[PDB]
């Protein structure tokens, strides 16, 4: 009670901890001497934050400098106490966007100093990004996040028991953009774009995506591919490079999550049809294993799959003719099962002309 | 019988009438069996069958709980009387020993080791006593006020104090026996209050089933029956400790909180008493 | 569309027991951090 | 053990426990448990321990040996480890400061241990220990908080 | 289903409604003792008409002393399925595993108590 | 360092007392029903006095739009239709159900429903989608009527008395609570009982409600306990375990109302004065500041309602006062 | 039959979709393999019940007097009822 009611006592405790840590820093192998004190430091402050009916701006203003001092330190126990304090603060109050950005930046930039506390720091970052407002964290700390050793393995180890959705929800919109920049452009780091693509592949293969993260990833890939392909400059060779980069990702996403890209393509059919973007849509669905069943017809803005089964008969002839043309060519967007089911279904309809086709 | 052996069996009302006739002429149909053997065998079979139906086994019987703790008190009174005789009779020969040594078993072992004061100098007492206490015992032997005893007198003292060490040895074995039986009959009760206090509770009620019939408030004040009825008639405050006063949880806590713990412990203990009395599975998970 | 209640410090029993023990008895802060932050996470 | 069958060794041990009843049985029970682990396996030791767990004359080596056997097995059931410690602490908890410290270090160092139990173990140790043993436990735990252990 | 067989006089749904209604009425007239410890005391004092127990106590043995005491005093007893339901009928914010209706001179529930007593003994055949 | 969260905060509810909903038409009779219009800033107030009134919802004045007085028809319950073009009203111990079509300006008394043996019609519910109307009958009978033509579709029978009933959020199921503490789940399209579960510690139920998002089912009982369940738990379990049992109320709960955003649950009891509470739904904790017992204005509560976007909260009592409060967290009507 | 306990109790309305002071007497009961119970009562109606859920499925009002007798053929495709009116 006296800790949060009187802030001078709280400053006394924090200053005592910093002074004692600095005194013992000169002597090697003296971590254990600081055990009990640091535990006391962890035990009181957190409990004080629990006891306060409201946390004021004064408490957070006094606590932030000590938080950064703890993050910059090399003692594992002092960093652990800092992580506990950060977690309790994030749980109890809702903060401004700029200060959450600045706190998450400092958690990310100092992560690799102590290699035995990577998992705790990532879990603390997940808590911070889950209890705060969306879009609080910006894009500046993203490269330092990608450079930590074995990021996806630690994330996979966390994923086996707890929800890791906020961190992936932060990372995925940036990874695709970074891949596109690497393919068409340059990066300051030597091979940063390759590790971006490797990270995205590892996320796809190992960590199961929940809370509609699969839809988010599919929509990001589709929209960003269409946006780049719709630029003023042609860049045909760059478009080919982007195609050969995105093909494994699209195919693996189809393989692990079957129907998500289908739903995304169905939602974007009207928007593609309104503008003159049929050829870009054709190329993108050609990249996938299946999805060439949504090709627009040559003369009108309707999909092949809807054209095959809609009530009007005379244009089903054109749909079946288009399917025959697909059969004669090297099939790359459409798969065998769709064609087989389509022809077996159209053998049995009423109109004899469609039966002949 | 038909499945287990290839044999045909007939049951009929005429068979039942035939059974009735044989029973009526039970004597006169079997010449070998004596009437006395029939009667004695009936009593043995009836009691064993009734014990089997009532789940009476060597483990379930709690009479040995009541017997052991009654004997445990009797041995304590006997041991006290005989030890005073060793200290009084040998105090006329070496009175300084009684004041130096307070452990009664250690006292009698030293007497058995060394007869007279003269033998204390040469003999060694390191195994029985610490070396600094042994030095004090050895030193007091030279400067003594006691009278010299006869050879027959010192032999009589050794025999009595030998009986003391045998009683103390058997009393320890009896206490270990009680710990075995309480953990087997009421394992949950021993976790809650302990072996000694649990056995006193059963001895007071006379049985485990009699103890199970009681409420939690009665168990709390079970030992303190004299203070309870003094307060009830004179309209004063009732007692709050009972036999539970010597339980470990009540003993360790401060005297201010010994009142709250007593009713908290009594309420939880009866739950273990009911479960041990009526449950068919002997385990300490509930008590722990 | 569904509403989810995230864990809170006071509701967790183990965390409260950890916070009610004396400081010198208490183990190192590294164990406390792991247990605390794992308790604050949403279980799946 | 050297020059006779396994069953005869068990027969010798059982006869010895009948003849010796007092404090001299303490050493006999320990050697019986050691033979069971070597002649048999972990299963044989568990059978012998269950039979002897109620014969009250004991020593701390009886429970320390069984704890070591459980640790060597691949399973390492933490429930069994606590179960052995509670039985030993029931017999010698009033005087043994080392046994309480060993139990507390088990909850920290074991991968299956629950370190948050250390608070209640310390509280239980202080009340059960008597006299000088209680103050020895305080010194031993204070040494453990620093790296001196 | 899934009821411990040791709670043999298990009332059905129809009798349960009659029992809990009478228990709720006895609370308004100050004619009910709540709890197993208080229920035991009324049997020793011989001032109880009948005993209601809850069949869902996780160890059932914690209330099995009550049927033995009831058979000595010749007091009828029944079991109900839910201790939560018995607690709300008694007017308590906590679950109750046993309750006892006490003897009152001039009580207005005498006709209702007698009808319930007659209904209970029918379960014993 | 501190900003406002998008979600409704727990503990303290920010409120301001407003002008009474029925200020322009004062009355001394009991208020049976108060409800907000689904698509316009209109509140409808009905009571034991035979009038039905509709007012323009403004925090300052609440001007009168129209008031209609029936001859000998004390309103037991009046509600809007799901689409909101017509008003349905009923009375105590009367067979006729009154339907008022506002767009066509016609007041149709439905005195005769073919195939319905019910002597009086007082308790009824309307589906959220607007295609069905359900009437609570006697001998545990539930009758389903098509909304547009008011013709009987089928009947459902439960064992024991029907205490209360409500529709599912998707309108595909019916929840009916019996007079012995049991709740039945019925399928609307085929009048078959899907499941039968038991409400914990209820001698008999008095009310039941469901949330809009399909997450929550709440049951009120005689002892004053409100149990909140997950909907999936009730469908599959004979003895479901409630998320939280609200113990704050002490007398039988007669009214339950869910917030449109499903962040507030309103509970009330009419047997005691000042017996209304508000519950923060995700947390299942009760706001500590809403019923200001010092003022002593609320008295007995018979009706509660929320505005479509939860900007307003309305309360009807026995004194003929339709109290109204404005919730500052929500900025839309 | 294995454990002689009543799994379900089914309440029969005293009057057809109504209540009356006169008690309703179930004069005959017939049971089908599919799981349906057919009952005839003094109120004059033949009722179908489901054994799994213990709820009424359908009612048929056929007479102004008691319906007193039920009989079902061995092949469960036909049955016959007899009433007080003859």
């Amino acid at each position: 009670t006296h800790c949060y009611k009187d802030l001078g006592f709280m400053d006394f405790i924090c200053s005592l901890v910093t002074k004692s840590v600095k005194v013992f820093a000169e002597y090697p192998g003296s971590s254990a001497q600081l055990r009990v004190l640091l535990a006391f430091y962890a035990s009181t402050i957190v409990s004080a934050l629990v006891a306060a009916e409201d946390v004021s701006d004064n408490i957070i203003a006094k606590l932030f400098p000590y938080i950064q001092k703890g993050l910059k330190s090399s003692l594992p126990d002092y960093r652990a106490a800092t992580y506990m304090i950060i977690c309790q603060i994030s749980v109890k109050v809702t903060m401004e966007n700029t200060f959450v950005n600045s706190l998450a930046s400092q958690i990310i930039k100092t992560l690799t100093k102590i290699p035995s506390l990577i998992k705790d720091g990532l879990s603390c970052l997940i808590v911070l990004l889950q209890r705060q407002k969306p879009e609080s964290l910006g894009k500046k700390p993203f490269p330092h996040l990608c450079n930590v050793p074995d990021l996806i393995t630690i994330l996979h180890g966390i994923s086996e028991t707890y929800d890791v959705s906020p961190l992936l929800h932060y990372m995925l919109p940036h990874l695709v953009v970074s891949i596109i920049h690497h393919v068409t452009g340059e990066e300051t780091e030597g091979m940063d774009g390759q590790i971006y693509k490797r990270h995205l592949e590892a996320i796809l293969t190992k960590i199961s995506l929940k809370n509609n993260l699969d839809h988010l990833l599919a929509s990001l890939l589709f929209e960003e591919y269409i946006s780049y392909s719709s630029q003023e400059e042609m860049d045909s060779n760059k478009v080919s490079l982007l195609n050969e980069q995105f093909l494994p990702l699209i195919r693996l996403l189809e393989s692990k999550y079957p129907r998500t890209l289908d739903v995304v393509l169905e939602e974007h059919l009207k928007e593609i049809a309104d503008l003159k973007k049929q050829e870009l849509f054709h190329q993108f669905v050609s990249l996938s294993t299946s999805g060439g069943k949504y090709q627009f017809l040559a003369d009108s803005d309707t999909s092949l799959m809807l054209s095959l089964n809609h009530p009007l008969a005379p244009v089903r002839i054109l749909a079946m003719n288009h399917l025959k043309k697909i059969m004669k060519t090297s099939k790359e967007g459409v798969d065998e099962s769709f064609i087989k089911e389509a022809v077996l279904a159209r053998l049995g309809d009423d109109n004899i002309d469609v039966v002949l086709s | 019988i038909k499945e287990k052996l290839n044999l045909s069996c007939i049951h009929s009302p005429v068979v039942n009438e035939l059974m009735r006739g044989i029973r009526s002429q039970m004597d006169g149909l079997i010449p070998g069996v004596e009437p006395r053997e029939m009667a004695a065998m009936c009593l043995g079979l009836a009691h064993s069958l009734s014990r089997y139906r009532l789940k009476f086994s060597a483990d379930k019987v709690d009479t040995m709980i009541v017997q052991a703790i009654s004997l445990l008190d009797d041995l304590d009174k006997e041991l006290n009387n005989y030890i005073m005789r060793c200290r009084e009779w040998y105090g006329w020969h070496f009175p300084e020993l009684g004041k130096i040594i307070s452990d009664n078993l250690t006292y009698c072992k030293c007497l058995q080791k060394v007869g007279d004061r003269k033998n204390y100098a040469s003999a060694k007492l390191s195994e029985l006593l610490p070396e600094e206490v042994e030095a004090e015992v050895k030193a007091a032997a030279e400067i003594s006020m006691g009278t010299e005893v006869s050879e027959e007198d010192i032999c009589n003292i050794l025999h009595l104090c030998t009986q003391v060490i045998e009683i103390s040895e058997y009393r320890t074995q009896l206490y270990e026996y009680l710990q075995n039986r309480m953990m087997a009959i009421a394992p949950n009760v021993t976790v809650m209050v302990g072996e000694l206090v649990g056995a006193r509770l059963i001895a007071h009620a006379g049985s485990l089933l009699n103890l199970a019939k009681h409420a939690a408030s009665t168990v709390q004040i079970l030992g303190a029956e004299k203070a309870l009825f003094r307060a009830l008639k004179s309209r004063r405050d009732t007692p709050k400790y009972g036999l539970i006063y010597h339980a470990s949880l009540v003993g360790q806590t401060s005297p201010k909180h010994k009142g709250k713990i007593s009713r908290m412990l009594a309420a939880k203990t009866v739950l273990a008493i009911r479960y041990d009395a009526f449950g068919e599975d002997s385990s300490s998970a509930m008590g722990v | 569309n569904e509403l989810v209640q995230l864990p809170l410090t006071e509701n967790i029993p183990a965390i409260s027991e950890l916070l009610h023990t004396p400081a010198h008895v208490l183990p190192s802060a590294a164990f406390l951090c792991s247990m605390f932050v794992n308790s604050l996470l949403l279980s799946k | 053990e050297g020059a006779k069958s396994q069953e005869d060794t068990e027969a010798v041990f059982k006869k010895a426990l009948l003849a010796v009843i007092g404090a001299d049985s303490v050493t006999l029970k320990n050697k019986y448990l050691d033979w069971a682990y070597r002649s048999g396996g972990y299963k044989k030791a568990r059978a012998v321990f269950k039979s002897l767990q109620e014969s009250r004359p004991f020593s701390v080596d009886f429970f320390r040996k069984m704890i070591q056997f459980e640790k060597e097995q691949e399973s390492c059931n933490m429930a069994n480890i606590r179960e052995y410690y509670e039985r030993a602490l029931r017999e010698f908890g009033s005087a043994d400061s080392d046994l309480w410290m060993d139990y507390m270090k088990e909850e920290l160092n074991h991968p299956l241990g629950r370190p948050e139990n250390c608070g209640q173990i310390y509280w239980r140790a202080m009340k059960m220990l008597q006299g000088e043993s209680a103050e020895a436990f305080v010194a031993k735990h204070a040494m453990h908080q620093t790296g001196h252990l | 289903a899934d009821v411990n067989p040791k709670a043999y006089p298990l009332a059905d749904a129809h009798l349960t409604k009659k029992l809990l209604d009478l228990v709720q009425q006895s609370c308004n007239y100050k004619q009910l003792r709540k709890g197993a410890n208080e229920a035991t005391k009324t049997l020793n004092r011989g001032i109880s008409e009948f005993i209601v127990m809850a069949a869902d106590a996780e160890p059932l043995e914690i209330i099995l002393h009550l049927p033995l005491l009831c058979e000595d005093k010749n007091v009828p007893y029944v079991f109900v399925r839910s201790k939560q339901a018995l607690g709300r009928a008694c007017g308590v914010s906590r679950p109750v595993i046993a309750c006892s209706v006490t003897i009152k001179e001039g009580s207005q529930l005498k006709q209702q108590i007698q009808s319930i007593q007659q209904s209970i003994e029918r379960l014993l055949v | 360092f501190i900003s406002t969260s998008t979600s409704l905060p727990r503990g303290i509810l920010k409120m301001k007392n407003c002008q009474h909903a029925n200020a322009e038409r004062p009355t001394v009779a009991r208020i049976s029903s108060v409800q907000f219009h689904p698509g316009a800033q209109i509140v409808m107030v009905a009571g034991l006095d035979n009038a039905v009134s509709l007012f323009q919802v403004d925090g300052k004045t609440n001007p009168k739009i129209q008031s209609i007085y029936l001859e000998r028809f004390p309103i037991f319950k009046a509600c809007f239709s799901a689409n909101g073009e017509e008003v349905l009203a009923t009375s105590t111990h009367s067979k006729v159900l009154y339907v008022y079509d506002m767009l066509a300006g016609k007041l149709i008394p439905v005195h005769q429903v073919r195939g319905l043996k019910e002597k009086i019609v007082r308790s009824f519910e309307v589906s959220p989608d607007g295609s069905f109307l359900l009437i609570n009958g006697i001998a545990g009978y539930l009758h389903l009527l098509a909304m547009k033509t008011k013709e009987l579709i089928g009947s459902m029978k439960i064992n024991g008395r029907v205490a209360a009933s409500t529709f599912s959020s998707d309108s595909k199921k019916v929840y009916a609570s019996s007079g012995d503490g049991e709740v039945y789940v019925w399928d609307v399209n085929s009048r078959k009982c899907l499941n039968r579960f038991v409400d914990e510690g209820s001698l008999y139920g008095l009310s039941i409600a469901t949330s809009r998002n399909g997450q929550y089912v709440a049951c009120g009982s005689n002892c004053g306990v409100v149990n909140i369940y997950n909907q999936d738990s009730c469908l599959q379990e004979t003895n479901p375990k409630p998320i939280k049992a609200i113990m704050n109320l002490v007398t039988g709960v007669t009214s339950l109302t869910f917030n449109p955003t499903t962040e507030i649950l309103a509970i009330a009891s009419e047997k005691m004065k000042e017996a209304v509470r508000l519950v923060h739904l995700p947390s299942c904790t009760v706001f500590s500041n809403f019923p200001v017992i010092k003022n002593k204005n609320i008295s007995h509560v018979h009706t509660m309602d929320f505005s479509p976007r939860s900007g307003y909260f309305a309360l009807g009592n026995e004194k003929g006062k339709a109290l109204m409060y404005r919730l500052h967290h929500y900025s839309d009507f | 039959v294995k454990s002689g306990s009543a799994v379900h109790k089914m309440i029969v309305d005293r009057q057809y979709m109504g209540v009356s002071k006169r008690k309703c007497i179930v004069w005959g009961v017939a049971f089908l393999s599919d799981g349906t119970i057919i009952s005839v009562d003094s109120a004059g109606k033949v009722q179908f019940w489901d054994s799994a859920t213990g709820t009424l499925v359908k009612s048929h009002l056929i007479a102004n007097a008691d319906v007193q007798s039920i009989a079902v053929a061995d092949q469960e495709d036909s049955f016959v009822v007899g009433t007080a009116e003859g």
